[PDB]
RNA sequence: AGCGCCGGCCAACUCCGUGCCAGCAGCCGCGGUAAUACGGAGGGCGCGAGCGUUACCCGGAUUCACUGGGCGUAAAGGGC
RNA sequence: UGAAACUCAAAGGAAUUGACGGGGGCCCGCACAAGCGGUGGAGCAUGUGGUUUAAUUCGAAGCAACGCGAAGAACCUUACCAGGCCUUGACAUGCUAGGGAACCCGGGUGAAAGCCUGGGGUGCCCCGCGAGGGGAGCCCUAGCACAGGUGCUGCAUGGCCGUCGUCAGCUCGUGCCGUGAGGUGUUGGGUUAAGUCCCGCAACGAGCGCAACCCCCGCCGUUAGUUGCCAGCGGUUCGGCCGGGCACUCUAACGGGACUGCCCGCGAAAGCGGGAGGAAGGAGGGGACGACGUCUGGUCAGCAUGGCCCUUACGGCCUGGGCGACACACGUGCUACAAUGCCCACUACAAAGCGAUGCCACCCGGCAACGGGGAGCUAAUCGCAAAAAGGUGGGCCCAGUUCGGAUUGGGGUCUGCAACCCGACCCCAUGAAGCCGGAAUCGCUAGUAAUCGCGGAUCAGCCAUGCCGCGGUGAAUACG
RNA sequence: AAUGCUAAU
RNA sequence: GGCGCGUUAACAAAGCGGUAUGUAGCGGAUUGCAAAUCCGUCUAGUCCGGUUCGACUCCGGAACGCGCCUCCA
């Protein structure tokens, strides 16, 4: 139950509380960041490839 | 109810004997007799290898506890003079007793007391104990042969069922029945295998 | 888990971002999704052209997109017959104005993605793996690079047990930040599974 | 026109079936769900009115060493 | 003196590289010791084993599984269960045929999905004032190629990660030694945090690691001065509010500064000890960064992927339930057991963050949660925002207490279609265990431990006492 | 002063 | 048959008219794991009938088990 779940989440529900976020890259439903729309795994992958503008490794 | 138990330090059993009480217990457990084979990575294994082990299951019908009594119609009693000291008493008294179990020819002689009555009673008691011992010995021999015919040597061959954990597979080789619910089977869900075995037993009597 | 991504480690020091634009909290994710869509579409379009790098650049409702390929003619074609077409669909895939630029790579031997892609293509052709790694590393070293490394992981040659084969020459200082190291990755989908190809090329220190 | 063989020794390789079973085996060893080693098929190699197998003898075996071996620690200096 | 039957496919000698030793030597680490505070006992939160259940989805297993995947389980999530439903399917291309759809508001039954349903409209290119017919964005019915599968295999795999271990190592080219495996280099002496450096040497050099290059903190300088700040000046409704200024603090870019650089001593040297100066002294403090390899390590349930398996069902939709069970066992935490304390009132002092179906000033009503008006702020401008420990004053007076706040009864607020299973918060009443914890066990060497509060991700709401960060107050001890 | 670790890389 | 004795929990085995122990078993600690060790905890009087305020305990019976005697012929 992966493709159907992704499409159903992409669909409008009868109630507004039944809408939940999913990762726009791999379809994950857990740990999805609002700022990027991506899950933590995809976020790390894309950040290591320089494809996230202004995003850099943090160290202080 | 569990009758006998010999546990091991790691939580296994080297032997465990229990009772299933209920109408049709033996009829429904009679297909579990034989050698069961498991292929898996042991928890006692250090290098992570797969091992093939076996366990033997013996199923017997619970017997009866009929008491033993001597039928006097097949027993002959002789009385005669004893041997040894005693003077005119032992010369003239029929104190010595012999009891003979006619079907088998086994005889017991008693001369311990001066009294014929006590000697007769003692001889009958000894004869009863001897016949009871022989009956028990023959019963035990028959049961031992049945057990051996069921479990054999426990070798890896001659197995009756295989539980493959890496493949999550259960195979009954008597009927070629393979299923893939290993956890369910190990949790007590033996109905499909047993119904297949009963199917095979009913189909094997297709005569003519 | 052992090694950090060579490019991600040096972002803003030696390497530069592949996408360069500014967006606020309201527009970042939609533009990012559009960028991923564009890159995914172009990846399966110019594969035979030798696609190394795709750069997305946005000013105001207009996106640049500059691609770097081994053979620009494979992207442009006869009088641009393909160059226009790949642009038009892109607009129909973005709903904006696009300025697709084509750039030639001076040395295909010095671009780690191209080396990795070539090695993966050879592996897919049921070629020998060890010979391929040796030949690719030697080719890179023949073009003035100060060092090179190529690593292949998987069921090398269809074997039932996965292995890793690597070759190296020169210098590959992965712990040096001033070192300009180009990293490339490629996948080989053979009938027996997927093999991973990694390429490191060292081009001196800035 | 047939017989043996096709893991190494040793010449001649792929597919399917099975799953420490069935089986193979001169030695080393194969087979426990992706077997060039089991069975079948396609192909191949060697011989061919034959082709294999068993038994026995010599060779390889300088492994009873005359040609042509050894004995500190590998088997081997006798207690003197 | 001295066999055989039988049995095995080897038994052996020397040397090599490792590993190991309750062998040796020299070293090291909160390893011990020296200290301070905990855990193991109580109650509660949470994860797990087990057991139970229709289901209590699945994975993670010594260290390196157990506030772990899960940075948000009422529905959704959801992968499990029960029932009601659908069939080329909720998603993708293609071949047809019949309609020609395309897009939009209504009817019955139903818990909903669904089933049966009632009223209009396709551009574009056409013969064209024609009935109309043709190719076309696009849709449905009946067929197919097929889609779909969180179904199995991490003992077929990629990618990523954990671990030995931020440990000081692991190797290579040529030369030389050895029949050979291999050795040398890389061993010996001194030194270092370091295979760090120096000296010696059949070796001479090199690579991956160490270090450095990057970020934050600590001192200063240049560029600037708004929404920042206010030393001097003039106003002032007493707030930098204004004029004005960039002095200062600060903000963020660029630079300098520290390098055993100097002096004394020790030593071949590397270096070690002492001192001056300096904000900073011997790596200045903290991050980022993890070698060849190891662990048949983890992940097919994030994704991808070989093989196997299902195909009006192992696919898909809805409602309801379960993941929240409960004789017990364990791990990680929170709150305490009190006077170096608790309660009440007034009164100070931060940092880093977040905010447009948002943050919400202020005023009104309710004890309150909160509700009703309603500015300012797309935010160095406005808000969250009150910091708390602290300081001052008062009350409690050694008690199961004005300690402690579990459990339960009742009245309410808010979010959400919907708080029964199963949310959070306010008020009233109730006021449990607990008097410092057995064998045992854990963290920590300085702005550290301890202690106090604040923010953020996920997120309608929240079961967060978790996690990632931030600052306030601030120890003890290290002989060895 | 302190015993042991079967059997498929 | 006569005389004498005994029956306790998981096993072996004691005192007591009113109140064990050793080794096990079970929960925890330690250990990579098992054993060993350590901290806690724990299951009863053969049966029936009496006396007694009160019976595992004193008395009577029954069952089973054990020991010795059973001679002059
Ligand atoms: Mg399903
Ligand atoms: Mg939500
Ligand atoms: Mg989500
Ligand atoms: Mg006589
Ligand atoms: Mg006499
Ligand atoms: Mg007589
Ligand atoms: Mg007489
Ligand atoms: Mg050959
Ligand atoms: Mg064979
Ligand atoms: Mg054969
Ligand atoms: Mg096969
Ligand atoms: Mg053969
Ligand atoms: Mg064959
Ligand atoms: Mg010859
Ligand atoms: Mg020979
Ligand atoms: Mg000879
Ligand atoms: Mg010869
Ligand atoms: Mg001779
Ligand atoms: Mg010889
Ligand atoms: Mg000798
Ligand atoms: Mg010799
Ligand atoms: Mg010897
Ligand atoms: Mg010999
Ligand atoms: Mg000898
Ligand atoms: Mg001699
Ligand atoms: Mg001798
Ligand atoms: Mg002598
Ligand atoms: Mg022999
Ligand atoms: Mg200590
Ligand atoms: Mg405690
Ligand atoms: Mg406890
Ligand atoms: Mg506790
Ligand atoms: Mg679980
Ligand atoms: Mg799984
Ligand atoms: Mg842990
Ligand atoms: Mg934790
Ligand atoms: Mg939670
Ligand atoms: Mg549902
Ligand atoms: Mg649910
Ligand atoms: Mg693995
Ligand atoms: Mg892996
Ligand atoms: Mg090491
Ligand atoms: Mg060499
Ligand atoms: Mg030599
Ligand atoms: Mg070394
Ligand atoms: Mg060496
Ligand atoms: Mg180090
Ligand atoms: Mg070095
Ligand atoms: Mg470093
Ligand atoms: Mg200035
Ligand atoms: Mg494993
Ligand atoms: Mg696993
Ligand atoms: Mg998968
Ligand atoms: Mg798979
Ligand atoms: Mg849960
Ligand atoms: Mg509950
Ligand atoms: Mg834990
Ligand atoms: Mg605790
Ligand atoms: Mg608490
Ligand atoms: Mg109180
Ligand atoms: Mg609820
Ligand atoms: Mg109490
Ligand atoms: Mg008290
Ligand atoms: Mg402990
Ligand atoms: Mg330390
Ligand atoms: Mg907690
Ligand atoms: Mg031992
Ligand atoms: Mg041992
Ligand atoms: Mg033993
Ligand atoms: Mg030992
Ligand atoms: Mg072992
Ligand atoms: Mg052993
Ligand atoms: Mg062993
Ligand atoms: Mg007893
Ligand atoms: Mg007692
Ligand atoms: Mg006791
Ligand atoms: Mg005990
Ligand atoms: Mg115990
Ligand atoms: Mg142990
Ligand atoms: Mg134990
Ligand atoms: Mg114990
Ligand atoms: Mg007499
Ligand atoms: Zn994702």
């Amino acid at each position: 139950a992966r493709k159907a779940l992704i499409e159903k989440a992409k669909r409008t529900p009868k109630f507004k509380v039944r809408a939940y976020t999913r990762c726009v890259r791999c379809g994950r439903a857990r740990s999805v960041y609002r700022f990027f729309g991506l899950c933590r795994i995809c976020l790390r992958e894309l950040a290591h490839k320089g494809q996230l503008p202004g995003v850099r490794k943090a160290s202080w | 109810e569990v009758l006998d138990s010999h546990p091991t330090d790691l939580g296994g059993f080297s032997k465990v004997v229990f009772e299933v009480r209920g109408p049709g217990a033996y009829g429904t457990f009679k297909y579990e007799s034989g050698v069961h084979r498991v292929q898996r990575v042991p928890v006692t294994e250090t290098q992570g290898r797969i091992h093939t082990s076996t366990a033997t299951v013996a199923v017997l019908p619970k017997a009866e506890e009929e008491d033993f009594a001597l039928n006097m119609d097949e027993i002959r009693i002789d009385v005669m003079r004893a041997s040894g000291p005693g003077g005119q008493g032992v010369n003239t008294t029929d104190s010595a007793v012999r009891v003979v179990h006619l079907p088998t020819g086994i005889m017991v002689t008693c001369q311990d007391s001066r009294s014929q009555i006590k000697n007769r009673e003692k001889a009958l008691m000894i004869l009863r104990s001897r016949l009871l011992e022989m009956k028990r010995a023959e019963e035990a021999e028959r049961l031992r042969k049945t057990r051996l015919a069921q479990i054999g040597t426990g070798e890896r061959s001659e197995k009756i069922r295989t539980y493959n954990f890496p493949q999550s597979r259960v195979t009954d080789h008597r009927i070629g029945f393979t299923t893939h619910d290993l956890e369910g089977v190990l949790s007590g869900h033996l109905t499909p295998i047993l119904e297949a075995l009963k199917r095979a037993d009913q189909e094997r009597q297709l005569a003519a | 888990g052992n090694k950090i991504h060579p490019i991600g480690f040096r972002l803003g020091i030696t390497r530069d971002w592949e996408s360069r634009w500014y967006a606020g909290k309201k527009q970042y994710r939609h533009l990012l999704l559009e960028d991923q869509r564009i890159r995914g579409l172009l990846e399966k379009e110019l594969y035979s052209a030798g696609l190394a790098r795709v750069d997305i650049e946005r000013a105001a409702d207009n996106v640049a997109v500059t691609v770097h390929v081994a053979k620009p003619g494979v992207v442009i074609g006869r009088g641009g017959e393909r160059i226009r077409v790949l642009r038009e669909e892109l607009a129909k895939l973005t709903g904006k104005n696009v300025a697709l630029n084509v750039q030639e790579v001076q040395n295909p031997n010095l671009s780690a993605p191209l080396v990795a892609q070539r090695v993966a293509e050879q592996i897919e052709r049921r070629f020998a793996v060890r010979r391929a790694i040796k030949q690719a590393v030697q080719r890179v070293m023949e073009s003035g690079a100060k060092g090179a490394k190529v690593i292949v992981s998987g069921r090398i040659g269809g074997a039932e047990q996965a292995r890793t084969e690597w070759a190296a020459q020169g210098r590959v200082p992965l712990h040096t930040l001033r070192a300009n190291i180009d990293y490339g990755f490629a996948l080989a989908r053979t009938t027996y599974g997927v093999l991973g190809v990694k390429a490191y090329i060292f081009l001196g220190e800035v």
